[PDB]
RNA sequence: CGAAGGUGUGCUGUGAGGCAUGCUGGAGGUAUCAGAAGUGCGAAUGCUGACAUAAGUAACGAUAAAGCGGGUGAAAAGCCCGCUCGCCGGAAGACCAAGGGUUCCUGUCCAACGUUAAUCGGGGCAGGGUGAGUCGACCCCUAAGGCGAGGCCGAAAGGCGUAGUCGAUGGGAAACAGGUUAAUAUUCCUGUACUUGGUGUUACUGCGAAGGGGGGACGGAGAAGGCUAUGUUGGCCGGGCG
RNA sequence: UAAGGUGAUAUGAACCGUUAUAACCGGCGAUUUCCGAAUGGGGAAACCCAGUGUGUUUCGACACACUAUCAUUAACUGAAUCCAUAGGUUAAUGAGGCGAACCGGGGGAACUGAAACAUCUAAGUACCCCGAGGAAAAGAAAUCAACCGAGAUUCCCCCAGUAGCGGCGAGCGAACGGGGAGCAGCCCAGAGCCUGAAUCAGUGUGUGUGUUAGUGGAAGCGUCUGGAAAGGCGCGCGAUACAGGGUGACAGCCCCGUACACAAAAAUGCACAUGCUGUGAGCUCGAUGAGUAGGGCGGGACACGUGGUAUCCUGUCUGAAUAUGGGGGGACCAUCCUCCAAGGCUAAAUACUCCUGACUGACCGAUAGUGAACCAGUACCGUGAGGGAAAGGCGAAAAGAAC
């Protein structure tokens, strides 16, 4: 996914980041409620957030 | 509190206890598991942004973890913070 | 009868606590000894 | 500490030897004196803790050379 | 660089199933391999209230050592040893006897 | 087609020993001649583990005390419910600090723990439970003391100490009644309050400290006098006519 | 590199992948809460409380950054006090702490032995403290030798338990010389001609070699016993590979390996070649280390305990010559020989192993071996420093016993 995400800019990657944070919250609410079933989506979204933050820190200037 | 990134991290789960059910039925209160370092203002902003409901007040308490036994091993569950968020009139979730 | 050990957490932490050991050179030697032995608990603190 | 700033003489350990050759440890201390030397290069009185031998060294060398050595060595005076 | 992959036809060299031809089903990381209808064990499955409740004597396959099976040739019709080589630009497996690519 | 190890038997040498074979065991052993030793145990009030004897003996931990009916249960002297009985009541009652850390409440279980049994338990397992502007801590102030830039001192370590900084057991703002859960409440709900700061608007105005003055701010004993907490009696109300 | 995986207890759920972003491995990166030298102030470690500067704002409040001490350099600033100085603020650079042994230095026992014991021994040991490095220290003769010569320091073997010292008791105990390992000499106290002709050192490039992943890697069947063959019997083959380890008993040919031949996008070490800055060769003139050598007094180190006692260090008091001079050659003197202190630097041979990899063992094999083969510096004991265990083995495979 990093190859696709490198095309995006600092804005439109922050938007992506915030959207994955919203999705992570919603998955957390379903999971904690005990009505998620697909328990593996939490690993998927967390690693996606880590990827977006890595690309942000790369494009910051360092 | 103002940052939506912080708001999306403070709230963790809803509490599913009989005391929580009675509080919701009578006092219009929702009980939540929340982060250790979440402040009352943070919980208020988080509930009133993410759940989209007006919040009257928040009471908080820290729950100490239990020393459980597993085989010969002694483990100590992690402490957690409990938030009693009293809504004004409206509740959805 | 009045026995020897009369606990008081303030007295414990001022006597044998981490900062009491770090205050002096001999206490730092005590910590070095215990850290070389491999103690799980290095002081009375917690 | 009892250290001459000119020469570096310190206390030195040795033995008190009795007539039965009983050796008990002792210290030889230097002959330290705090003296105010009139430095002409700055028109000043500089205080230094100096032994009598160091004072003879100052009299021979000159206070300027001794202070040059001291400030090359450090020795905030 | 493993000589027996997921769906190879193999023949049992040693054990009670010696000479039996089977198709491998799994390649466990402990150097053991499950083969269809070879190492049959009758497990006495206890029932449970929630899921898979029917108990009974169930005959299933246990894992045998990978060194206890050999790749079956089917041209010579015998057990055989596996080697590796580079054809075009890939690591292919080749039958030791009759030097042919699997 | 049965090694080491264990356990019997038979034979064999002057002895430490050797040999053979039945059973057990289920995988190693090792001639001969040389070589090297952590090389031989009955004792050291030897060291470690197991197991006996005393012996089914003493004891079962305040002489405040128990009896019966019903219930659950595989089983009841001990658990639950009930009625009688007895003990404490300046405590054996209620509440805090300290110390402890989940022992708190519910459901379940009785191997071990409980000096007996145990359905019970501060026991095992699981889930639940600790809600504060006003309570306490933090916080602002300091006492004894501690630490302590520069500094003085000292073979090194380091000792002491100035400005200052910590340091309560002391000083510094403010909330009370009633209801409520299985378990929290001056925290939740109801009602009625109080406190201290930020910012706005409005009206008036000389405001300003690391400084000055007041207050904070203080001992022992004794006596009253005025009150209240509280108790008793009477009136009133509700029930009764034993 | 890959057809299998998402660490183990440890099953299950949800998934990911199967010709290449599943996984795994190595290089380089990013993230790296809080305490801890902890460094914004404080503190009963993992907590409490701030200030300044930017940038957001729903006007609620938010996010990031900096803010310790000391040392050195500079700049401004600046008392008593006129110039000055102490001092103050700011800025850059550096340090602080931890770590097993080896190393240098500052201090420094007693038990014990002497069949008591005081000189002596134990011993400059144990221990405390300061400081550095991968090594440290020492090091290029004011050294020995003996009238012949050698030629810096360091280490090993002899000399030699010798000469000596010694309540001549206990004990301590050289050196000269010889054989070896290694071998390296220089610079300043200053001028000229010749100036950067030696020379290291920091910091770039090319080629060979190494480490951090990895590739390939030969050759066996039939039959008997057996639960099972790798065992027996028979007949074959590989071997630059019969090291070792697994596999249902003991396998060269089943597996993983081994001999052997190969491999790096990236990082980096080692050698050469090869750069930038900067340190400056050679000849000639000179000069050539003073509160120093030496001495009185008191101690100490030298194998040497003050003795007839040379030499070395210095706490105290003194104190020359200075190349036509001075030190040493074990009291002291004369001659002779030899060297030139009172300024520095310098690889190798030497010492040790917290840690890393490979290999070995007439080393232990669960009361042994580390205290710890196992969730051990744990449980447990103590205020604390500190002390400190017990505890391995089903089976080839859970096929761990449906009913």
């Amino acid at each position: 996914k990093a190859k696709e995400l490198r095309e995006k800019s600092v804005e439109e990657l922050n938007t992506e980041l915030l959207n994955l944070l919203r999705e992570q919250f919603n998955l957390r609410m379903q999971a904690a409620s005990g009505q998620l079933q697909q328990s593996h989506l939490l690993k998927q979204v967390r690693r996606d957030v880590a990827r977006v933050k890595t690309l942000l820190n790369e494009k910051a200037g360092a | 509190m103002i940052r939506e990134e912080r708001l999306l991290k403070v709230l963790r789960a809803p509490h599913v206890s009989e005391k929580a059910s009675t509080a919701m039925e009578k006092s219009n209160t929702i009980v939540l598991k929340v982060a250790k370092d979440a402040t009352k203002a943070e919980i208020k902003a988080a509930v009133q942004k993410l759940f989209e409901v007006e919040v009257e007040v928040v009471n908080t308490l820290v729950v100490k973890g239990k020393v459980k036994r597993h085989g010969q091993r002694i483990g100590r569950r992690s402490d957690w913070k409990k938030a009693y968020v009293t809504l004004k009139e409206g509740q959805n979730l | 009868m009045k026995r020897t050990f009369q606990p008081s957490v303030l007295k414990r932490n001022r006597s044998h606590g981490f900062r009491a050991r770090m205050a002096t050179k001999n206490g730092r030697q005590v910590l070095a000894r215990r850290r070389a032995k491999g103690r799980a608990r290095l002081t009375v603190s917690k | 500490s009892r250290v001459c700033q000119v020469t570096g003489k310190r206390p030195v350990t040795g033995n008190n030897r009795s007539h039965a050759l009983n050796a008990t440890k002792r210290r030889f201390l230097p002959n330290l004196h705090s003296h105010r030397f009139w430095v002409e290069s700055e028109k000043r009185f500089v205080t230094l803790r100096v032994s009598a031998k160091g004072m003879r060294v100052i009299d021979k060398k000159g206070i300027d050379t001794v202070l040059a050595e001291l400030r090359a060595r450090g020795e905030k005076y | 660089a493993a000589k027996i992959r997921r769906d190879d036809e193999v023949i049992v060299l040693t054990g009670k199933d010696k000479g039996k031809r089977g198709k491998v089903k799994n390649v466990l990381s402990s150097g053991k391999v499950i083969v269809e209808g070879i190492n049959l064990v009758k497990k006495h499955q206890k029932p449970v209230p929630a899921l898979n409740q029917p108990g009974g004597i169930v005959e299933k396959e246990a894992a045998i050592q990978v060194s206890n099976v050999a790749i079956f040739n089917a041209a010579t019709g015998k057990a055989d040893r596996v080697g590796f080589r580079f054809e075009d630009g890939k690591k292919v497996r080749f039958f030791k006897s009759n030097s042919e690519t699997i």
